[PDB]
């Protein structure tokens, strides 16, 4: 046994009785792993300094009825993950000066806890996770008025009777999570904070109605459940996060503090007008995997703080987004879908974005200011704000010139378009900007675009093109990372691919055809320290 | 923040009425119901027509072998169920109750000889074998019985034709009961460590081990219905229409 | 119809019901200590694989307590009473050989050592349990009963047990657990 400091030791196995060999000065004991099966007075109550106790991962099954009232020093008080279930006689009793108190995964039942636990009038924490309980009656908790914290997840519980925390007036977080509750009738806690009533059964959930003050709850999690309606939470105007994620709701000032609400994976269709109008201050939104086919703003000034919309995965066919309208927006994510045409000017309003992600759609890109495309398309020609744009497996036959005139974006994606062909012209503006750019899976035959002028260029990815020869390099550029892999290339003179030295640092040819002719700079850099 | 203790069941009671609606008539094949006739009377041969819990738990195996022929100290385990062998008409009996790889399993006839025996006791056969033997160590409002009980069970409901379903052409009955099952179950979290009082739970609130469980009928019973097309009445029974019970599946 | 509901926790809440199931039919509080006793002797085995084997008309073409005499009288007919039908499944083959998107089988298998940790099952070393998912369309209908309590719901039809050889202490035990493997569904 380690000794330090008035703390003692003891290792994970080699006991099965209480020590009595240490000093009797000792103000912390640690004795979890061991074999104990029992706690008796006499060799415990040696220790009258005592401030902490770890009794945990025993097999502890009989505690003599006055064990721990000879401590009088006691602060916290472990005993998880014995087996006090086999405890008529027993338990705890008077425990003055314990703040915390752990009993989780002791396999105890409901009406055990009322003998188990005695007086505790300076508890803070408790704990009663992973137990078999099923019922919380009026005369659970009893005699505890500090307590502030209370943690009953991973129970079996399914009845909560009237006044089961009216004993508990200082009470603020209640975890109720992975329990077995099916319906919620009432809720009248006014000072709690932060309640979590996730991965439950839940059908339906309302409050209570006309209180004498508001109450000061926060935090709501009502994630997986089997909700139907949006619940009312008229009478909770504090609350700042919300969770209604992976349930069944349908839809048909209270919520005028909300900032975050996640909504996804519902069977959501419509979407009423007036839904929107209520949500002042909200900054994110989470609207996934639901069924929507339509998406409207129309009206200025609406959705003023978000930062973030999501609406992936969905159906939507059209975007009815007005102007001066989701002036913060910044990121908005909508693979996916099903959209194929837009008015013109669809993207080019949103006065602060700066990362679209398109993927899966079928858009097809405008072909700039100066000689424009068919209608249908939409302009991406100067969107000034954006940043990153993605436009894979759009079936984008045709790039016309000009398409992202005025838009110093620093990531371009142009993946798995088959048959593109990238008129001259296409990219132009990009060269002082762009800092990625993806074209694997499009098959083109040459590339036309003039790589050696992209200044800022740091990763380019050209696999699976079937490209035979390409541009030379005559510079120090920036380029450091390069993908040729599935290629044509037989052939790779040093001629074009000199000043790239200057500062590449990994680069990948598997799978392309290699000619034992010549090819020296290639085994000058398999030579070198160039990865690959 | 109470749990749930009454809740409304109109909805369900007039959806369900709704779906005996088309029941009925699918039971009946006719897209749409037929105008009533004249009151007409009954004739006399109609009357006289009308005139007249341990499946749940495991099971030890023990194999006893052999030490129109004759099969023949076993009182070691007294357990319960029969035969399962390994190999006209032929058939069996006993020293010559009838009783039918080959199986011949009703869970008796060695109760008998565990209760009696005699200098002889065997099988007949007429015009490897061993036995099985299975047992459980001792170890291991019609159908609802508290008012509002939130539990599965089977509610009542009473279904009448001319109001409810505006049937002017049916006779017989007036109406019927046609009782509803409603409830939730709810879905129990498991563990490898757990009180064996909870352990007595899964029984009955989910015994098939489902991801969602459901409140669904158990036991259904056929209604009887007299109508008249013209002049010829058509007595026709229907299946599958009256509650008995519920079950969590 | 917008059914948005994803696969993978179907599977998981599958398989945490299984462990609770298969704990309760056995009535263990906790699971058993595993022991190596590699060499289960031969005689056991074949215990083992031996059980792992096995209008209405009224009388005292023509027309149009209890004995089964319907073979007589329909072949007469082509005190007795007699029921004529008037002139007027979801198994593992169409589900697993067709796409279907209502009620209908699923396939899973559960390994007891990958899945659920469990290291004191000798045999088997696991096993197929399906499941049923599915939504079921609103008023099939000519055997469909819409007697539940709301849409009807996708739950099994047929089931089949299952087999294990698991040890105690010394002694070994061959079980027989009952409605273990689903193999058709139906709406309610």
């Amino acid at each position: 046994c380690k000794m330090v400091d008035k703390k003692v030791s003891c290792q994970v196995l080699g006991l099965l009785q209480v020590p009595s060999v240490l000093p009797p000065d000792t103000e912390t004991l640690d004795l979890s792993g061991n074999q104990l099966r029992s706690i008796l007075a006499s060799p415990l109550g040696f220790y009258t300094a005592l401030r902490h106790l770890d009794l945990s991962t025993n097999e502890i099954s009989f505690l003599q009825p006055g064990a721990f009232q000879a401590l009088t020093h006691l602060e916290h008080l472990s005993l998880a993950h014995n087996r006090l279930a086999m405890a008529s006689a027993g338990g705890l009793g008077p425990l003055p000066r314990v703040t915390s108190l752990d009993l989780s995964g002791n396999s105890l039942y409901s009406g055990l806890l009322e003998r188990l636990l005695g007086e505790a009038p300076s508890l803070h924490t408790l704990s009663l996770a992973e137990n078999s309980l099923t019922r919380l009656t009026r005369h659970t908790f009893r005699d505890m008025p500090a307590l502030e914290q209370l943690d009953l997840h991973s129970n079996v519980l399914m009845d909560i009777e009237d006044g089961a925390f009216e004993g508990l007036p200082r009470l603020t977080h209640l975890n109720l999570s992975r329990n077995s509750l099916t319906c919620i009738s009432d809720f009248s806690l006014q000072q709690l904070r932060v309640l979590d009533l996730s991965c439950n059964s839940i059908e339906a959930f309302q409050t209570a109605s006309q209180p004498q003050a508001e109450f000061q709850l926060t935090w709501l999690d009502l994630r997986e459940n089997k909700l139907l309606h949006f619940p009312d939470l008229a009478a909770l105007p504090r609350l700042i996060y919300l969770n209604l994620s992976n349930n069944l709701i349908r839809l048909p000032r209270p919520l005028s503090q909300l900032l975050n609400l996640d909504l996804s994976y519902n069977e959501i269709e419509l979407i009423p007008d007036s839904f929107l109008e209520h949500l002042t201050s909200l900054c994110f939104l989470n609207l996934s995997r639901n069924c929507l086919r339509t998406f409207e703003a129309r009206r200025l000034g609406s959705l003023p703080c978000l930062m973030l919309l999501d609406l992936s995965h969905n159906a939507l066919e059209t975007l009815e987004l007005g102007a001066r309208a989701l002036g913060s927006l910044r990121t908005l994510l909508l693979q996916g879908n099903a959209l194929r045409d837009l008015p013109p000017y669809t993207f080019a309003n949103l006065a602060s974005l700066q990362r679209l992600n398109l993927q899966g759609n079928r858009v097809s890109p405008c072909g700039g200011p100066d000689e424009p495309g068919p209608s249908g398309c939409v302009a991406f020609s100067g969107i000034t704000s954006l940043r990153s744009l993605s436009l894979v497996d759009n079936e984008i036959e045709l790039l016309r010139a000009g398409a992202f005139l005025h838009t110093p974006l620093t990531e371009l994606d142009l993946s798995s378009n088959p048959g593109l062909e990238v008129a001259t012209g296409a990219l132009g503006g990009l060269e002082a900007s762009l800092e990625v750019l993806a074209l694997q899976g499009n098959g083109l035959m040459v590339l036309q675009v003039d790589l050696p002028c992209f200044i800022c260029l740091k990763r380019l990815n050209l696999a699976e093109n079937r490209l035979s020869h390409l541009p030379a390099w005559t510079q120090a550029v920036s380029l450091e990372v390069l993908d040729l892999r599935n290629n044509s290339f037989s052939l790779l003179p040093g001629s074009a691919m000199g000043g790239l030295e200057t500062s590449l640092r990994r680069l990948y040819l598997q799978g392309n055809p290699l000619s034992c002719c010549g090819n020296g700079w290639l085994a000058a850099q398999l030579h070198q320290g160039r990865v690959d | 923040l109470s749990t749930c203790t009454t809740l409304d069941f109109g909805h369900i009671k007039k959806k369900r009425v709704e779906a005996i609606r088309g029941q009925i008539l699918s039971k009946l094949r006719l897209t749409s119901p037929p105008e009533p006739t004249v009151m007409t009377h009954v004739p006399y041969q109609v009357l006289a027509l009308y005139n007249s819990e341990s499946e749940y738990y495991a099971k030890e195996i023990h194999k006893f072998d052999m030490i129109k022929v004759f099969r023949f100290n076993l009182f070691r385990a007294e357990f319960r169920v029969l035969r399962v062998p390994n190999p006209q008409r032929i058939e069996l009996f006993q020293i010559q109750r009838y009783i039918g790889w080959l199986s011949f399993d009703v869970t008796d006839t060695v109760r008998e000889w565990l209760l009696r025996r005699e200098s002889n006791l065997g099988l007949e056969i007429s015009i490897n074998p061993h036995l099985i033997l299975m047992m459980i160590p001792p170890h291991r409002t019609n159908y609802c019985f508290r008012n509002l009980e939130e539990n599965c069970c089977v509610r009542p409901l009473y279904i009448d034709f001319r109001q409810d379903l505006g049937w002017k052409w049916v006779h017989e009955p007036k109406g019927y009961y046609a009782n509803f099952c409603s409830g939730p179950c709810p879905y129990l979290r498991s563990a490898d460590t757990t009180h064996s009082t909870v352990l007595g739970l899964y029984n009955t609130l989910n015994p098939e081990a489902s991801a969602s469980p459901c409140c669904v009928p158990q036991d259904l019973e056929p209604l009887t219905i007299l109508y008249y097309v013209g002049r010829t009445p058509k007595v026709e029974q229907l299946s599958n229409m009256v509650v008995k019970s519920c079950k969590c599946s």
